[PDB]
């Protein structure tokens, strides 16, 4: 679980830093508006890494979620495809954030869309947990839940038809 | 030759206080230790190099004027130079002693400033101190009618330091001094608006971490004023208001600049007046604040030639009108309007109403109740409070003249007419006005921020005698400060240390706590071990954490007391109790104790 | 267990942490006045997390050594059971950490990890028991020294948790304070260690059963009836204590999962009841 | 239901036509009904 190890370690170290306000929380919450006027992609990587993370519950989330991410990354040696799909996912999510500017940090969004991607290509508590909780939290906005679940299966559908073409 | 000497001396600008020059367009460094040889060599180098040949010839002509003829005026000025380091000459504390001695010989105990300086120098033993000669000089200088002398003598009779305790003498002297002071104010300065003097009663060594460690010292920081503070449209008015304020109540680094703020407020009012309506979100608040500040400025007359009565009056009534909606503050405006319509025009009842409007506000300090009491006394038929009630509330609040009037009233009235209270009152008034008694704080700070550290020691020391605690702690801190752990203690002479002791400890007895800890560590380093515990216990009786822990560490080691581990555990429990954040240290120390006990239990 | 690359990872991690903590302590020292001050500074956030990492690693190494002392080396089956049953337990302990705020932080994790290591010990000794029974050799009897050695293991565990619960309940009884949440947490940990203690008693009686069996066998009904009897007895006691303790606290969540896992144990209890009826 | 198979049918086969935009839009409509993979498996059949 190399790359997922790095992911969860960065996640937890950012949780530690923000837990003690060692780094200014006003910079990591940088959304598309903020990064966009500022050009600070490092905050986007942070938002992939963090949640505003201090919750022990969120720590459990990190643990079991990164477990899932391993369950998904292991099955393919076609990791170049993984890089393709995550990058395209990132940019389309950036555009939809430009349209929306959601509240949740980018880490939730990335992990959730990857999980949905593999779930539509094909313990069991946490995946259905995350699906339901994100459906609940962003069902209130017309295009927030869109960003949540549409674009992942959008990419998977493109890959599927490329297989079919 | 003396006339030419003086005509030359008019050309060098004795002393510059950058606290004011910084008004046209930080911190500092203190020394850690001292060496008489080091300062001799430094001063020799300065005489060798930096001095300009102009200054060479000037100083030589001066010394020749003072030695050949007993000019009695080249002597005095040369004393003042070699003491205050004016005209950019160095400090010599040995030479100034000699010249002042000669001056005293010349004018035969009649010029009291030299008496004062010489008495202080004999009392601190700068050059062995001998309090008898010092006290005789203080007596003689009080006879001639110098205030500072009478103050320090009265004080010394009130804190009982170096003499038996006496409340009556301090009482009489303070009454006399407060009298001479009250005669120093005009009918206008006293009644109408108090002259506002830049206070420098701030004790030094709060610009650094603090005393005895940060996050540890009990007495709260006292740096009342230094650079108050808190996106294109709104923040303009924010920046403008805060700049106005910062330039009204000058900070410690840079004194006030009056006219600057005047022009800026004139500008911003004239610019923003026609469409004031549109700034409802938040800029309304700050605009009203600036308007009030400007009107107050106008009413005073600072930063200009004379006040504008009607202009400021309409200014403030409009400010009030605007504040009626959006419910901004009402205080300063109402106060000033009362001040105006009470004296300028003679309509009282509206002034009464206004005072009532401002009574329960915040920014009111004491003028409200003082004026109220004066009026009620002049007209008892208004049924407006009780003079005693008002004046007591006032004195409790912190407005100066209230103190004097309150003491006057309370002395004639029983209402617990104990002598201690009257003494305390007169003392607080006398030492609080601070603009006639204690001007040298300014010169002190000035010499401080420009590399002349020694003269700052002198001035602060001379003040410490008068009781200004902050001066006491400052001079101390300049003379011996706590070194970091596993690092050499300073290398200064002993007499320095023994003066630091007495200064710190008197500061302690004054009401401040932490200093006692410093004195205790000083004895400890000096290896007394015997009286230190006294100070420590006295401080712990006021809940000093570091003190209590140090008391423990005193007990558990064999010094003085002999190894009572039980009480030691008890004290560490106590420190862990009164405060929270030290849980870890308490437990860890307890564990050191228990390990020591096991290690003895094995053998 | 640990691959070679893991061994070197850990060696470097260890020297990393030693240097790091040494540097932080030395710096914080040099920039301070009094021991009290440097204490207060160490407790700053960054240095706090560094110290805590240090404490964790030292604790784990201590734990490794303690195990090595008590159990020599483990059999692969034991490591399998561990790797099996750790995670959910880890998580539920985290749940136990989740309950209380900054007030109750560090002592809580202390007791939690302690409980964790103890439960690991319990599972280890249980599997060592079942091995002993499988690895039994009738060449010799259950010599008082054999029984006594394994029960030395046992009584170590037993008196350990016993002194623990006694000290905690003494804390409670002496602390009839205003912070009911302290005693709440306490009685929670008590509940845990008592679970463990009842497990001890269970295993003990199971061994006494097998031992008396061997006794009679060398000397001169359905044993399984007695086995399941012990099982239902002990799990009944467990459930009874959980009843009697999660009533006072009125737990929202641990209450539910606890009692439902308990009542499925009661389902299996009724199964065993019916088995005995078939055997009765 | 074969009605979804009629939806699967596209204008002017084969997949070599210029009507690839028509392909991807038909596919977006099929995406609308992604609720059941039963259609995705049958696509091959």
């Amino acid at each position: 679980p190399l790359v997922t190890r790095l992911w969860t370690i960065g996640c937890l170290v950012l949780s530690g830093l923000t837990s003690l306000r060692i780094v200014d929380p006003g910079k990591v919450v940088y959304s598309y508006d903020l990064v966009f006027k500022k050009g600070q992609y490092g905050r986007l990587l942070y938002s992939i890494f963090d949640y505003g993370a201090f919750n022990w519950i969120s720590m459990i989330n990190i643990f079991v979620s990164a477990n899932h991410l391993s369950t998904l990354e292991n099955s393919f040696n076609l990791r170049r495809k993984f890089c393709w799909i995550i990058f395209l996912l990132l940019v389309i999510l950036v555009k939809m954030t430009s349209i929306e500017q959601p509240a949740a940090s980018l880490g939730v969004l990335l992990h959730e869309n990857l999980v949905y991607y593999e779930l539509k290509k094909n313990p069991s508590i946490f995946p259905i947990y995350m699906n339901a909780v994100m459906y609940f939290v962003y069902k209130r906005s017309w295009l927030e839940i869109a960003m949540n679940f549409m674009p992942g299966h959008v990419i998977y559908y493109m890959d599927d038809i490329i297989g079919k073409i | 030759p003396w006339p030419e000497a003086r005509h030359l001396l008019n050309t060098i600008a004795k002393s510059r206080d950058p606290m004011k020059e910084a008004a046209m367009e930080v911190g500092f460094y203190v020394p850690m230790d001292y060496s008489p040889r080091n300062e001799e060599k430094n001063y020799q180098s300065i005489w060798q190099n930096e001095i300009t040949d102009s200054q060479r010839h000037i100083y030589e002509l001066l010394v020749q004027s003072s030695e050949q003829f007993n000019n009695s005026e080249a002597t005095y000025t040369l004393s003042q130079i070699h003491l205050w380091s004016q005209y950019n000459f160095p400090h010599n504390m040995t030479l100034a002693h000699k010249y002042l001695e000669k001056f005293n010989d010349l004018t035969h105990f009649t010029n009291h400033s030299a008496i004062f300086d010489l008495a202080v120098m004999y009392a601190t033993g700068g050059c062995p101190q001998d309090s008898a000669k010092a006290l005789l000089y203080y007596q003689r200088a009080a006879q001639l009618g110098n205030l500072k002398a009478k103050q320090v003598l009265a004080y010394k009779y009130y804190s009982g330091f170096n003499v038996p305790r006496n409340f009556h003498k301090s009482l009489v002297l303070y009454r006399d001094i407060a009298e001479q002071l009250r005669k120093s104010y005009s009918r206008d300065e006293w009644d109408i608006v108090f002259p506002y003097w830049e206070s420098y009663n701030v004790r030094i060594s709060d610009f650094e971490s603090g005393l005895l460690g940060k996050g540890l010292n009990s007495v709260p920081s006292s740096t009342v004023r230094k650079r108050t503070t808190r996106d294109a449209s709104e923040r303009r008015i924010i920046r403008i208001y805060y700049a106005a304020l910062n330039d009204y109540k000058g900070t410690y680094s840079q004194s006030r600049n009056c006219e600057r703020a005047k022009n800026l407020l004139e500008l911003t009012y004239k610019e923003f007046q026609p469409h004031v309506d549109n700034l409802d979100p938040l800029q309304v608040f700050y605009y009203v604040r600036c308007l009030q500040l400007l009107g107050h400025m106008y009413f005073t007359g600072e930063g200009s030639s004379k006040p504008n009565i009607h202009m400021a009056e309409e200014i403030l009534t409009t400010s009030l009108e605007i504040s009626r909606r959006a419910q901004g503050p009402i205080g300063r405006a109402c106060i000033d309007l009362g001040l105006i319509n009470q004296y300028i025009t003679n309509n009282i009842s509206q002034a009464i109403s206004y005072y009532m409007k401002a009574m329960k506000t915040q920014a009111n300090n004491g003028i409200v109740e003082f004026q109220l009491s004066k009026l009620a006394t002049s007209f008892p038929e208004e049924k407006i409070g009780d003079p005693f009630n008002l004046m007591e509330t006032a004195y409790l609040n912190g407005f100066i003249p209230a103190i004097y009037e309150f003491a006057v009233m309370i002395e004639s009235g029983n209402s617990k007419s104990s002598v201690e209270n009257t003494a305390y009152l007169f003392k607080t008034f006398v030492d609080k006005n601070e603009a006639i008694m204690a001007p040298k704080l300014r010169t002190a700070f000035a010499a401080l921020i420009n590399d002349r550290s020694e003269v700052a020691l002198w001035a602060y020391s001379q003040l410490a005698e008068q009781g200004y605690e902050t001066a006491q702690v400052s001079a101390a801190y300049l003379m011996y400060q706590l070194p970091y752990e596993f690092e050499d203690p300073p290398r200064t002479t002993d007499q320095r240390k023994t003066l630091a002791i007495s200064y710190y400890t008197r500061a302690f007895k004054q009401g401040n706590i932490d200093a006692g800890v410093v004195a205790g560590d000083i004895y400890f380093q000096m290896q007394n071990y015997s009286k230190a515990m006294a100070l420590y216990q006295g401080a712990a009786l006021k809940y000093s954490i570091q003190a209590i822990w140090n008391l423990g560490y005193m007990h558990e080691h064999g010094l003085g007391v002999n190894r009572d581990f039980h009480l030691a555990k008890r004290y560490y429990d106590q420190v862990s109790e009164h405060d929270h954040r030290f849980y870890l240290a308490s437990k860890l120390s307890v564990l050191k104790l228990h390990l020591k006990s096991w290690l003895t239990w094995i053998t | 267990m640990v691959p070679e690359n893991r061994r070197k990872q850990l060696a470097i991690f260890v020297v990393v942490t030693y240097l790091l903590t040494f540097y932080c302590v030395y710096s914080a020292t040099k920039t301070s006045v009094s021991f009290l001050q440097v204490t207060l500074k160490l407790n700053e956030g960054f240095n706090l997390m560094v110290l805590s990492i240090f404490i964790l690693l030292n604790s784990t190494l201590l734990w490794q050594l303690l195990t090595k002392l008590l159990f020599g080396e483990l059999r692969l089956i034991e490591h399998e059971h561990i790797f099996e049953r750790l995670p959910f337990t880890i998580i539920n302990t985290l749940f136990m950490s989740s309950l209380f705020h900054e007030r109750y932080f560090f002592t809580v994790a202390f007791f939690g990890l302690l409980l964790l290591y103890l439960k690991v010990f319990h599972w280890i000794l249980k599997d060592r028991l079942e091995a002993l029974l499988q690895s039994i050799n009738d060449s010799t009897t259950m010599k008082t020294l054999i029984f006594s050695r394994f029960s030395f293991n046992l009584v170590l565990l037993a008196v350990v948790d016993y002194q623990i619960i006694t000290r905690c309940i003494s804390s409670i009884y002496t602390n009839q304070k205003s912070d009911i949440e302290s005693t709440s947490l306490y009685l929670i940990q008590v509940m845990e260690f008592t679970m463990l203690l009842i497990d001890l008693l269970n295993l003990f009686l199971q061994t006494c059963l097998n031992f008396w069996e061997f006794y009679r066998s060398q000397q001169s009904e359905g044993k399984f009836m007695y086995e399941k009897a012990i099982d239902v007895f002990t799990r009944f006691l467990k459930t009874a204590l959980h009843l009697s303790m999660l009533i006072p606290f009125r737990m929202p969540m641990m209450l539910l999962k606890d009692v439902v896992w308990d009542i499925l144990a009661l389902y299996q209890s009724g199964t065993s009841l019916w088995k005995i009826w078939r055997n009765n | 239901h074969n009605v979804l198979d009629v939806v699967l049918r596209y204008i002017i086969p084969d997949p070599v036509n210029d009507r690839v935009i028509t392909a991807v839009i038909k596919n977006f409509v099929l995406f609308w009904v992604t609720l059941l993979p039963y259609v995705k498996e049958k696509l091959d059949d």
